[PDB]
RNA sequence: UAAAGUUGCUGCAGUUAAAAAGCUCGUAGUUGGAUCUUGGGAGCGGCCGUCCCCUGCUCGGCGCCGGCCCGAAGCGUUUACUUUGAAAAAA
């Protein structure tokens, strides 16, 4: 069942059980590594890394090939961002629908969707303050929000 | 029917359900050799690509993305390979 | 000669023959560049059950993955030297006990009792590779793992199969049998 | 069911369903006792012995009777295990 | 959301003896769950079973008889001295010359009945019978 | 007080008998997935049962040509839990 819906959906992605390497995959790990810095120079999430990987170089999973993840993988040489990118993409879409709640005062339903998604930040920035990779400090608010892009 | 082989599905009945609720966990998707009749090169596309996988060194553009699996364009092939 | 013992002591003149012919194979054929690094920990000769014998050969853990690709290559001339006997290759995972009210850093996953006793299972089959655990719970309480290796390499490599499950239950002491499923894959 | 002494006490010892085990009440008047006649293995005539089975009246209200006889003179022999 | 899990265990294969199945899927699977499956096996209420090894949590297929009329967990585990277990025993099973209180002592996850011989309470799991 | 399972922890009820907030978010409260040790060594009864063992470094007694076996202190993830012990006026 979904947080802030009745929709009780059951598309989840689906690993295979064999941990291990396919055959065919001729990238070693370093290279695979080296490809993931290129991505992320460029300016891309570990979200959309994976994708990028998996679709044009048959990179099933970072984690299966290397031993790490893509986001230890951009943290340990710094290419990760400060703030989480699934916290920023709810702070991000937080500022699209009070923007366009500005000039739409009758739009009810989007403020009720905008109080959605602002207990959806809420939420999130309590979690990542018990694990400290934001700082205790820090506390989203909206009219703050903006120059967090 | 009371009782059924829980521990040994017949390849008919695993295939038929949903991939989370088989016996153990297993996915639709696969990898796929495409290549155009263009280019030299055998890219690796995922299935259910869901971007715009090029030929490096442009000669065309291999699949473009739908709900599930990409359309490969007219003129390409694909072998499935596994292990 | 390269038997590399981990505590200061010496290997046994059997242990220091395998080792040597190791540099058989070193100084005369062409995987020589991909044997000089490579080191070996421990070597063991293991009675299974009917008139068989098995060798075990214990492995730098970091070392592994460069046998992992000369593995059936090396396997042949090694198997052939002492004919009868199965070789198998197995990485020397060190094995911490559970950390209890009475007995320093946190204890990682990767050297706990399961995760060994798994590990060694996955480099224990190399050629096949693991397609599914099954435990059968018998009556009795005792475990029956069911180990199903994969389709291709069957013909290859079935014939190491009661032999596996003797080197695994005279390792760990858990009884197991290796099954081949042909309905999937 | 037995005393101190080693005694059986009980004034009967009930049926139970030779499929789900579930004992048989003195008033099921669903239940059903089969005779399954045995064959000699060349001449094929009724030998005078059968393979008798007997079902609660509850699994034959859930109709899965049929298959429960069908797996008990399938693991008896009666029945080819090709089928 | 699944909180409970030896509850999901025990309420399934309850649901399915009730109907006669001959075994039953068990689709998460805990240690708790295995060791008080074990238990319900050694004084013969389900047939030998089966733990299916994904590289997730399990999921277990319990080979049944129709011996067992009803397992069952008591949440939430509550802690049961020496004392108190004739009166869950008292309570909570169909008579004193069988049924089994299962209850997690420090020795292990046991009958009540070993839990006297051994001399060791603890909490309650659940029971069958 | 029991009867009262008509105050319901054991143990009640909430479609229509009395009863689910109009709906949702939401903080304290309450509840919270799986996972981290096992095999055997020693011994007895007739394959199964009941026992001892699977942390380490200052002071002396069953002894030995500075230390080996062991005895007594002191540090040893922290709690709930369970078992034992001390202690707890009688009436």
């Amino acid at each position: 069942g979904r947080m802030h819906a009745p929709g009780k959906g059951l598309s989840q992605s689906a690993l295979p059980y064999r941990r291990s390497v396919p055959t065919w995959l001729k990238l070693t790990s370093d290279d695979v590594k080296e490809q993931i810095y290129k991505l992320a120079k460029k300016g891309l999430t570990p979200s959309q890394i994976g994708v990028i990987l998996r679709d044009s170089h048959g990179v099933a999973q970072v984690r299966f090939v290397t031993g790490n993840k893509i986001l230890r993988i951009l943290k340990s040489k710094g290419l990760a961002p400060d703030l989480p990118e699934d916290l920023y993409h709810l702070i991000k879409k937080a500022v699209a629908v009070r923007k366009h709640l500005e000039r739409n005062r009758k739009d009810k339903d989007a403020k009720f969707r905008l109080i959605l998604i602002e207990s959806r930040i809420h939420r999130l920035a309590r979690y990542y303050k018990t694990k400290r990779v934001l700082p205790p400090n820090w506390k989203y608010e909206s009219s703050t929000a903006s120059a967090l892009v | 029917p009371l009782a059924k082989d829980l521990l040994h599905p017949s390849p008919e009945e695993e295939k038929r359900k949903h991939k989370k609720k088989r016996l153990v966990q297993s996915p639709n998707s696969y990898f796929m050799d495409v290549k155009c009749p263009g280019c030299y090169k055998i890219t690796t596309v995922f299935s259910h690509a869901q971007t715009v996988v090029l030929c490096v060194g442009c000669s065309t553009v291999l699949c473009q993305p739908t709900g599930g699996k990409a359309r490969l364009t007219e003129g390409c092939s694909f072998r499935r390979k596994q292990h | 000669a390269k038997i590399v013992k981990p505590n200061g002591e010496k290997p046994d003149e059997f242990e220091s023959g395998i080792s040597q012919a190791l540099l058989e194979l070193e100084m005369n054929s062409d995987l020589k560049a991909q044997l000089r690094e490579l080191n070996i920990t421990a070597a063991k000769e293991i009675e299974v059950g009917g008139g068989r014998k098995a060798i075990i050969i214990f492995v730098p853990v970091p070392q592994l993955k460069s046998f992992q690709k000369i593995q059936v290559r090396l396997v042949r001339e090694l198997e052939k030297k002492f004919s009868g006997k199965h070789v198998v290759f197995i990485a020397q995972r060190r094995i911490l006990p559970k950390p209890t009210r009475k007995s320093k850093q946190k204890r990682p996953r990767s050297r706990t009792l399961t995760a060994v006793h798994d590990a060694i299972l996955e480099d224990l089959v190399f050629p096949s590779e693991i397609v599914g655990k099954r435990i059968r719970v018998k009556l009795d309480g005792s475990r029956l793992i069911k180990v199903h290796l994969d389709k291709a390499q069957q013909n290859n490599v079935e014939h190491k199969v009661e032999t596996f499950s003797g080197v695994y239950k005279k390792l760990t002491g858990k009884d197991v049998n290796f099954e081949f499923p042909e309905f999937q894959l | 069911m037995q005393s101190n002494a080693g005694e059986f006490v009980d004034l009967y010892v009930p049926r139970k369903c030779s499929a789900s085990n579930r004992i048989i009440g003195a008033k099921d008047h669903a239940s059903i006792p089969m005779n399954v006649a045995e064959v000699d293995k060349v001449t094929g005539r009724f030998n005078g012995q059968s393979k008798t089975y007997a079902i609660c009246g509850a699994i034959r209200r859930m109709g899965e009777s049929d298959d429960s006889i069908l797996r008990l003179a399938k693991s008896h022999g009666i029945v080819s295990q090709n089928f | 959301v699944r909180m409970n899990v030896l509850a999901d265990a025990l309420k399934s294969i309850n649901n399915a003896e009730k109907r006669g199945k001959r075994q039953v899927l068990i689709r998460p699977c805990s240690k708790v769950i295995v060791r008080f499956l074990t238990v319900m096996m050694k004084h013969g209420y389900i047939g030998e079973f089966e733990i299916i090894d994904d590289h997730r949590a399990g999921k277990i297929v319990v080979n049944l008889t129709g011996r067992l009329n009803k397992c069952g967990v008591i949440s939430p585990r509550f802690d049961v001295q020496l004392k108190d277990l004739e009166k869950w025993q008292n309570n909570l099973l169909p008579s004193r010359q069988f049924g089994f209180i299962v209850l997690t002592t420090s020795a292990g996850i046991m009958d009540h009945e070993e839990a006297r011989r051994k001399h060791t309470g603890g909490k309650i799991l659940g029971f069958f019978f």
